[PDB]
């Protein structure tokens, strides 16, 4: 077996910057290394093979080198489509192991997310599932706290989260939080509102809903 | 065009057996090295098995040694992946993987798309489509959000749109996450002008291919 | 060389093809062994093999003829003949037998044996003169008419005659490893024409250190002056009285049966037939060997570390990566200067036939009292805090007396060892930690006192100290580039060979392959862990490994006690003739009569019987099996 403890686990930089992601090695594999590009939810693709040679149809901004136990590889200029997680492979004989992963992301200007609340309709009333999604769309960065309160009481453990991967167009994050609830709790509760903590927001901007459109 | 369609993926109980099919087209499947690779849900990739010389030979992983068997076929040029005594860690999306190592190129060939494989004791459940109306008083901005929402399904995917035929503005997509109830939960939103809500009528395009469930749902901003 | 005479006639006599019976058995080794079966691959005459029914000289009016031919030596020669006239006197061996090459000579007279190896020039028909000494009424040798030149003799041997005293004398001539091995045996017979049937384990006469290439021979005869008359007549000599019979040894496999006297009584060739090969499989085909190791490397720098003038302390045990060199372990194992020699996984011997990916060298100095605890799994300050051997260590540990090295007049206090460490060193770990140890709750900050102590103490190995107190050097060899001796031989394809690659051994046929091993794979295996191919060093070429010509050999035997006739089962082959009979020797691949293709495979020779019988010995597909004094086959009945 061959171990490659790629560092960092994840890094981010601005558009056009030079990015170094470390592939180490175990035992003098020389120049038998191939590179892989893998976008979220997409099939992996080669990026560089033989540790120096780009494949056909590959951007010239992708380049790698090295031998022995350290392999440099550079992203000369970050691009909005460079959004992906890249894998360094072990092409040494006895082919057992891939890279543990290096995730690359974009620095962006902090942006407030457009907030909205979906009240459960009669069909959820018919279904009995009370779902409220307080929208976080095109916000940056992902460290942004969504505060949930019902009837002026702070909520915890009764909400769920879902983090979007990079957008191709704007590269900016997106999130949905679902304060799950059953119908029974819904007809015996009144006040529903979501708070979102965000740098660009002076204060967490609230939207409040009450059953019966109040 | 070279195309590696996969078939045979689905739900299997622990310790079960399955044969995966990867039809190969556009090239000589009987003369090119061909592989299998697996990638755990949300985790990295892991090598599985390969046919050293298309038409013969063998090559297994120790993590699939004895437990799992690889095989190919001639003539119709199809690939197989025989799984035996499956485990929980075996759960992953699987790719009928490629290869050109025998020639001067030391890398692999094509990358067909690859299909999910899941091992669980739960049962396949039809998706529960839920509406997501805007506020009748929604004037917080020109952007108005809706999602022809799906809940309590297994597995992904679906699409998103709304409301009855001819108001195509504002396409956006959102990805799903697993929820604690044992069924995946998916959401998506739409960024429409606040004028185009309920007078003119867009389409809801929501379908789940395993269940072929298509529902055209109606939203007038309630009352 | 002597002046040569033209005696051979233009008329040629054709050679013959007859059987060797079971003659030509000789002892493979001089090690005394008794009641043991020994398998060996060496040069022999197969049973029933082709031996030529030669005539050395033949008289065909009074017409007489003389035709003494010339035969090459190849690998080895077996000779025997039935003659008491002593006309057959000796032999010549070598490559061309001219003055250009060193050649051996054996001389025998009525007095003793004389041996010399000079540069001899041999005539086409060498001979010696003999005459009747009528006053003493004795046949006596007259003159030597073989060589007039003899220069640069490198060996001489003197002993009693061995070929002197219907008279069958049987001799074996070999030249192996610089030794000319001569095996001799004499037997009176009651036959005239042919070589008699039966076995005769032929006795080892003497081994002679000659050491010269030999590719051709010719028998030495002593011709009477009667044919040396100026005409073509031999008035007082039978110009046809001499005939010789020679067979050629071939590299074959043999099994030797020993008795309780240590004497060989019988032997069986595995190449006689499958019927014979059955007994080889049950104990009741390859022709050559090829050896190839990673080559083009220098010697390993053992002296740079073993014979180092200065040796480091025990806590500073070193790493030397050893690669791209050849290693000789005999000088290390057999040095008389190493008191401790324990190897794990590998044997102390035969290390020079093994190869390793990488070797690490460990060296230091400790006292005699510290020699004992140097072993895997030991515990102690050295074992826990200074140096921990892995439990799964693969290699050797070496310790020995190094007493007279590190003393000085005025006190030598160079070496130190660790007393304090919080955790044991991992297998193959280095820690250079020398922090001021804290033995209490107050942080020492490099200041000592109560509960603050210096973790290092100087040995000061003193010559006047006790024997155990005295420093003895210790070495550990870690085994992970490096190989034992042997220059790689060139490769031979499409021939059944015994191969030895980079520490891996096996038999088969080397041929080109399309299977592409990964750039660092050296060997590859298919299912059932069969070494399918190997990648050739110094050329990075890939060679396929194909077994020699198939089918599993399962013994279908009634038993040796009743009769020696059995049948052969070919499980999954069509009626393809053992790969089109590549050998075709051994009674034409053992008669290659009736051919009966079954669902269990293809069968040769055994009759198929229409009616069915109760099963006796199954072959497969419903057919079992002696009757009509012959091997029989029939379908099994169900009751």
């Amino acid at each position: 077996d061959i171990q490659m403890t790629q560092s960092p686990s994840s890094l981010s930089a601005s558009v056009g910057d030079r990015v170094t992601i470390t592939c180490q090695a175990s035992q003098d594999i020389s120049n038998y290394l191939n590179w892989y590009q893998q976008k979220p939810g997409k099939a992996p693709k080669l990026l560089i093979y033989d540790a120096s040679n780009l494949e056909t149809g590959v951007p010239s901004r992708f380049s790698g080198s090295g031998s022995g136990t350290d392999f440099t590889f550079t992203i000369s200029s970050l691009q909005p489509e460079d959004i992906a997680t890249y894998y360094c492979q072990q092409w040494a004989d006895w082919p057992l192991t891939f890279g543990q992963g290096t995730k690359v992301e974009i620095k962006r200007t902090v942006a407030a997310p457009s907030v909205f609340i979906f009240p459960p309709s009669d069909e959820q009333l018919k279904s009995g599932t009370a779902s409220v999604v307080c929208l976080l769309n095109n916000f940056y960065p992902r460290e942004a706290k969504v505060q949930w309160k019902v009837d002026n009481a702070l909520q915890s453990g009764n909400s769920q989260e879902s983090v979007t991967e990079q957008d191709s167009k704007d590269s900016t994050y997106s999130l949905s939080s679902t304060l799950t609830l059953s119908k029974a709790d819904y007809e015996k509760h009144k006040v529903y509102a979501c708070e979102v903590t965000h740098q660009g927001l002076s204060s967490p901007v609230t939207k409040s809903f009450n059953r019966g459109e109040c | 065009e070279v195309q590696l369609v996969e078939s045979g993926g689905g739900l299997v109980q622990p310790g079960g057996s399955l044969r995966l099919s990867c039809a190969a087209s556009g090239f000589t499947f009987s003369s090119y090295y061909m592989h299998w690779v697996r990638q755990a849900p949300g985790k990295g990739l892991e090598w599985v098995s390969a046919i050293s010389g298309s038409g013969g030979y063998t090559y297994y992983a120790d993590s699939v040694k004895g437990r799992f068997t690889i095989s190919r076929d001639n003539s119709k040029n199809t690939l197989y992946l025989q799984m035996n005594s499956l485990r929980a860690e075996d759960t992953a999306v699987y790719y009928c993987a490629r290869d050109r190592d025998h020639a001067y190129d030391w890398g692999f060939d094509v990358w067909g798309q690859g299909t999910l494989v899941t091992v669980s004791s739960a049962s396949t459940k039809g998706p529960s489509v839920f509406p997501l109306a805007p506020s009748s008083k929604s004037t917080s901005g020109g952007t108005a959000a809706l999602g022809c929402l799906v809940k309590d399904y297994f597995p992904e995917p679906v699409t998103v749109s709304w409301n009855s035929g001819a108001l195509t503005s504002g396409v956006h997509t959102f990805p799903a996450v697993l929820q604690s109830s044992g069924l995946y939960s998916l959401s998506s939103v739409v960024t429409v002008p606040s004028s185009s809500l309920g007078t003119q009528t867009y389409i809801c395009n929501v379908n789940h291919k395993p269940s072929n469930t298509k529902v055209d749902k109606k939203v007038e901003p309630k009352s | 060389s002597s002046q040569c005479v033209n005696l051979t006639t233009r008329t040629q006599l054709p050679p013959a093809y007859t059987n060797s019976f079971t003659r030509g058995v000789y002892y493979p080794d001089k090690v005394f062994r008794s009641s043991v079966l020994h398998s060996t691959q060496d040069l022999f005459l197969p049973f029933f093999s082709n031996v030529t029914w030669f005539h050395a000289i033949h008289v065909s009016n009074g017409t007489k003829r003389f035709d003494n031919p010339v035969l090459p030596f190849n690998d080895g020669v077996y000779f025997a003949s039935t003659e008491k006239s002593n006309i057959i006197r000796g032999w010549i061996f070598g490559t061309t037998l001219d003055s250009k090459t060193q050649s051996l000579l054996i001389v025998n007279n009525a007095t003793n044996v004389v041996i010399k190896v000079c540069e001899f020039q041999f005539c086409n028909d060498p001979f010696l003169g003999v005459y009747y000494h009528k006053n003493n009424k004795s046949w006596m040798e007259s003159e030597f008419r073989v060589y007039s030149s003899a220069n640069n003799c490198t060996f001489e041997y003197v002993s009693q005659p061995f070929l002197m005293d219907k008279n069958l004398r049987e001799f074996v001539f070999k030249n192996i490893d610089g030794y000319f091995k001569i095996y001799s045996k004499h037997t009176p017979i009651n036959l005239v024409r042919d070589l008699p049937q039966g076995f005769s384990a032929l006795e080892p006469l003497v081994d002679l250190p000659i050491g010269i290439n030999i590719t051709r021979f010719q028998t030495l005869l002593a011709l009477h002056r009667s044919y040396l008359t100026p005409g073509d007549s031999s008035s007082g000599w039978t110009a046809g009285a001499a005939a010789y019979y020679v067979g050629y040894l071939q590299p074959r496999t043999f099994l030797l049966k020993y008795n309780e006297n240590g004497t060989i009584t019988d032997a069986v060739d595995c190449a006689l037939d499958p019927l014979s090969e059955t007994k080889c499989t049950l104990k009741s085909q390859p022709t050559e060997s090829i050896v190839r190791f990673p080559n083009i490397t220098n010697l390993c720098p053992f002296g740079e570390v073993f014979n180092a003038t200065r040796f480091a302390s025990v806590y500073a045990w070193n790493r030397k990566r050893i690669s791209n060199c050849v290693a000789d372990y005999s000088v290390l194992y057999n040095s008389a200067s190493f008191s401790t020699f324990k190897c794990y996984g590998v044997s102390p011997t035969k290390l020079n036939d093994l190869c390793f990916t990488n070797v690490y060298a460990d060296s230091f100095v400790i006292r005699g009292d510290e020699v004992r605890q140097i072993a895997p799994g030991q515990t102690g300050k050295i074992a826990d805090y200074n140096y921990k051997l892995p439990d799964d260590f693969t290699g050797c540990v070496i310790a020995w007396n190094s007493n007279n090295l590190d003393s000085k007049v005025g006190g030598n206090y160079n070496y130190l060892y660790r007393l304090f460490r919080k955790s044991n060193l991992k297998p193959f770990e280095r820690d250079i930690s020398t922090e001021i140890y804290q033995a209490g709750s107050t942080p020492c900050n490099g200041v000592e006192g109560f509960n603050c102590y210096f973790p290092l103490q100087s040995y000061g190995f003193q010559p006047t100290n006790g024997v155990g107190y005295q420093p003895y050097r210790v070495v550990v060899l870690s085994f992970e580039t490096v190989c034992g001796p042997k220059k790689s031989t060139n490769l031979v394809k499409n021939k059944c060979v015994n191969f030895n690659f980079n520490g891996l051994t096996g038999t088969g046929v080397l041929t080109e392959s399309n299977k592409k091993f990964l750039p660092f794979q050296q060997f590859g295996r298919d299912i059932a862990d069969t070494t399918d191919a190997v990648r050739d060093p110094q050329t990075l070429e890939i060679l396929d490994i194909t077994p020699c010509s198939f089918g599993g050999v399962s013994v279908i035997t009634p038993g040796t006690n009743t009769s020696n006739q059995v049948a052969v089962l070919y499980q999954d082959v069509n009626c393809t003739e053992v790969p089109v009979a590549i050998h075709a020797d051994q009674l034409t691949p053992t008669w290659r009569s009736n051919v009966f293709q079954t669902r269990a495979g293809c069968l040769i020779g055994a009759e198929h019987v229409n009616n069915s019988y109760e099963c006796d010995i199954p072959i497969g597909a419903g057919i079992c099996a002696v009757a009509s004094q012959s091997i029989i086959a029939y379908t099994m009945s169900l009751g």
